[PDB]
């Protein structure tokens, strides 16, 4: 992680691609703002775990 | 004046009471062949169904 | 008397704040959900204009001989005459205030002579029955007549123009927002959004109850007891 | 002689029927049009005064 | 008086918003679920036109000698005569307003002379019994007779044409949507959709209760007490 | 008066929407579950025609000497005489309206002379006892007699032809669907489907309660008090 | 003769109608305008004094 | 009489403390959510000025011949005359106190002669009906007339200037904050924020109940019984 | 992941194929819009875990 | 007994035209009376309508 | 003075009772061709619909 | 009939406006051909 959102790391890339895959719904209805953020927040554990696996 | 049996019903009844005279007029139109004058083809097309003979004044 | 453009903005900040179509400046609604929101405001005003007596309007209806049933639609009016669906116009409206097809309930109809004619009175010649809410059945179209029909009215239909002005009491705008929120949040079919729709809908009743518990929509009525002197009672 | 209608019982035109003599229709869920719709009367003189 | 095309759009934005057949522009319904929605609107209007007295119509029924049972169907009418299933036509309708087979309940039938004939009166010669809701059993077809039959009516059947106009009060459109939503969401048999169907159906009753708690559908009735003078009582 | 073909389609869109046998066009029912659905409509109409008095029909029963018990079956009729199970025909029906074996309850039987005969009156010579609902026990078959038997009736049995027309009030079609849904969803024995069957069955009662709370099935009865003048009481 | 209106029953102008003779409309949820809106009267003389 | 700038700061410390747009100094609100907060204060004051009678103002309305309907908008005033939407000005306001379009309910209107004219009295010539809350229908525009219209008022609209002063009782500022918190926290659609919105909204009622349980907003009214001497009663 | 929905990565491909396998239901009834999105959101954990396994 | 609300309903905004006409009935009557004196020039199309003028025609101007 | 039938209704009725005279004036304007004088083109453009002939005093 | 009078006035509103404008626009050229009668013209008579 480059310690910045949308950085040039692997944690950032995965964590900014999951949000870019959920914003495709939020910007087309089908979920309110609150639901989208909750999904985004509950992904940090998965992205961080999978970023280390990919990096190493 | 304002009729008690209804304004339009008075007209309908008045037409009804004169059906016999209108029946005679319709019969005379229907049986005796009639020739009529017409200005153009559109007016000729707009003729009644008992008009057998016509004449187009060009 | 706010404008539909302002209603879009105030909706984007209070009720539809987490909605997807909220633009990046947060002070407007994107051009893809505007038909949806406009279809919710129009229903919202219709409900609010139905419970409370908010707009009482009268449109005079001239008598045409041979016609007894007099639908109060806009196709029969003068300024909006539609020759394809109406044989002759019989309602009367001025160009500045045309008929807007906004009759919810007909309340009291007078005549061209000043004689009040009862409504839905089976045993009452000189009575105008209404066979369906937006109609009128005068059984004797006398000569030189007309009918000032006082009726409950709804807000004129919001076409979509962002310069059309909205006739709502300022105290009832906190209830129109809570009904747009209900309609919007209840269609997503998600558990989180559905539970929010109920809260917004129940708040609609709470605000519509405080408006009727303080006479902010002119619901309480008092009249002089003219019946007293007529029945005798010196 | 100051009738006090409850706020919600008689809707529009159903109070105009009431204030004209004609039979009216009331919403049952609000109450009863014999214990509500109060017709205020003279108070009862205390026995102490007499 | 809205159109079925407009009803499709307003349904697509409020009730059937999460439905699958909503087109990409979100302002219409795809051509594969339209038969389904149309079959829900038709049932929706039938229920609404059954509880409230929304459409009171009268169709005159001429007497044909030898026939006592007079079904009020559309096959026996004049403009819609069906020679394969009707021997002779006896109802009377004009070309502009043909009989639409829309009788729910028969309320009051007069005669060609003005004499009111009672309904379902066992001991009452001069009484027209109805052996089934859409029939009529006159036991004495006198010469030169007819019967203006005032009956509760339903909305004429919506064939599917997107230019057919819908006769519903503007205040009751928030209840037709909540019934289409009920019918649609209850058929998916999923736990999430079923729980939404109950909410939409219960809201149908709530709106149908506010319409009857404010006399927006003309349900309250008052009549002159003509019985008083007849029973004596000077 | 809809047709069984239309009932199949309307069932496929509202009640049996998630059912397996729904064809790919979604507007019909596959040819493997049609016997099942038809066996549910027939039961559905029987229940609806049992609670409400929807079809009151009378079939005259001629007297044959030596026979006192007169079962009102279709094997004893004239147009449907079955020589293998009936010695002689004694009911009378026309070819256009044959007897359909549709007696649920017998209500009132007159005679060939106009004398009303009481039903189930132990101490009443001139009384026709019914030892079982679809029978009749006249204890004195007098010469030249007949019996117009007014009885509650059920809808004639739906054989399966898709051109047979269904006699149901338009307001009660939202209850026939909710009973077909109950019968279908309750047989799958799955927890999800069973819980839906209860909802559909309870909705059947709710609609069957609104029909009886608004007199849409002609249940309320008023008659002239002819007893008053007979007991004296000048 | 000291009428005691409950705080919330009669809104604005619905108490001005009341204090002028005209028919008024009251909020049902607050109470009943015959047991509330108390018209204080003379107390009842104890039998002990007499 | 605080200022909108101070209201921003006091809101940032008590109600909107966990809000995102709170600046780094914690004593102000960022320039991206200010339209949102301002749209909540304006609604907040409107609700508070609706329940309680907080601002009673009177604006005189001159009579113009030929005009009976007199909308009390700001386009018809003198200092804010809008020639595009008003033919002539008839309200009267001074430059220091212009009309602010702030009529919620009209309470009592006098005349230029001192004669009080009743409101909404069907049988009362000399009565000014109001066909909609912000209008006035005088049926006889006599010469040399005017109408001091005492009406309930709302706080003048907060444009957004941080130097506009707010007219609220100091004891009711703990209720305006609890309503801004409700409006803000209820739009996030998150479970944590929604549950906080209910607490803030319920506290709004609790404070609005303590203000009315101690007569801090001048709600209790006592008047001399002038009716006594008029009805006789020596 | 290419940090864009429907990208040219493995996370995107798996996450845009599961959504293209659930939209086959949503566009044919059998689920409302809300149910489809909830299923789509609860797949991110699975797709991200299986994308790393496939990539490496 | 006041019919002014009817005027507001029908001739509401354009009542200024009616008021301006009402203030000028005397001027309109004077204009008509001077008009009948034919003390002016009248425009006529072609010579044909020149003959078709009142016995009191005092000037005329023919176009073409 | 303050009219009982309404201040504006009195004016409307007064105009109504004089329609015949106004009808004669309108007829005389309509049938007898009129030539009028005009200062500029803008005023000429602002002429009534029954004004057939004009004259622009430059 | 108040409605009849008001409607009769309203249907002739355009002609009333035309007549009032013609009265205000009054510019009919009057032929005098003599200074004496030209000096004896009314105050509203412009153009001669």
């Amino acid at each position: 992680t480059t310690r910045v959102v949308g950085g040039s790391g692997t944690f950032d890339a995965l964590m900014a691609s999951a949000a870019a895959h959920l914003k495709q719904e939020f910007k087309e209805g089908r979920i309110t703002g609150g639901e989208y953020t909750k999904a985004y927040i509950a992904i940090v554990e998965t992205c961080m775990g999978n970023a280390t696996q990919y990096l190493l | 004046v304002d009729k008690v049996i209804g304004n339009a019903y008075a007209v309908v009844r008045a037409v009804y009471c004169n059906l016999g005279n209108l029946k005679l007029l319709y019969d005379f139109l229907n049986t005796y062949g009639m020739v009529l004058g017409v200005k153009s083809e559109a007016e000729l097309k707009k003729l009644n169904k008992l008009a057998k003979y016509a004449r187009v004044y060009g | 008397m706010r404008k539909l453009s302002d209603v879009y903005k105030v909706l984007a900040l209070t009720s539809l704040k987490s909605a997807g179509f909220i633009t990046d400046d947060k002070v407007n609604i994107e051009a893809w959900g505007k038909p949806e929101v406009l279809a919710h405001i129009n229903e919202g005003l219709t409900r609010l204009h139905s419970r409370f007596v908010l707009r009482t309007n009268n449109c005079i209806v001239e008598m045409k001989e041979g016609r007894t049933d007099y639908p109060l639609l806009a196709r029969y009016s003068y300024e909006r005459f539609d020759p394809a669906k109406a044989p002759y116009p019989y309602i009367m409206d001025t160009p500045q205030e045309p008929f807007q097809e906004d009759v919810i309930k007909i309340l009291n109809v007078y005549d061209s002579k000043g004689i009040r004619r009862k409504l839905n009175d089976d045993h009452d010649k000189n009575g105008l029955f209404t066979p369906r809410p937006d109609v009128l059945q005068c059984m004797w179209p006398r000569h030189f007549e007309a009918l000032n029909v006082l009726y409950q009215a709804k807000h004129p239909e919001l076409t979509g123009d962002e310069n059309q002005e909205i006739d709502l009491p300022e105290t009832l705008y906190s209830a129109l927002e809570n009904w747009v929120g209900y309609r919007y949040h209840t269609g997503l079919n998600t558990e989180g959004s559905t539970a929010k729709a109920a809260e917004y809908l129940q708040l609609y009743e709470s605000i519509c109850g405080e408006v009727v518990d303080f006479d902010l929509a002119n619901g309480s009525m008092s009249n002089t007891n003219v019946l007293f002197e007529k029945r005798g009672w010196v | 002689g100051q009738r006090a209608y409850p706020k919600g019982m008689l809707d529009t035109l159903n109070r105009r029927r009431f204030e004209d003599g004609l039979d009216y229709e009331y919403n049952p869920q609000t109450g009863n049009p014999s214990q509500a719709i109060i017709e205020h009367k003279f108070p009862e003189l205390p026995q102490s005064a007499i």
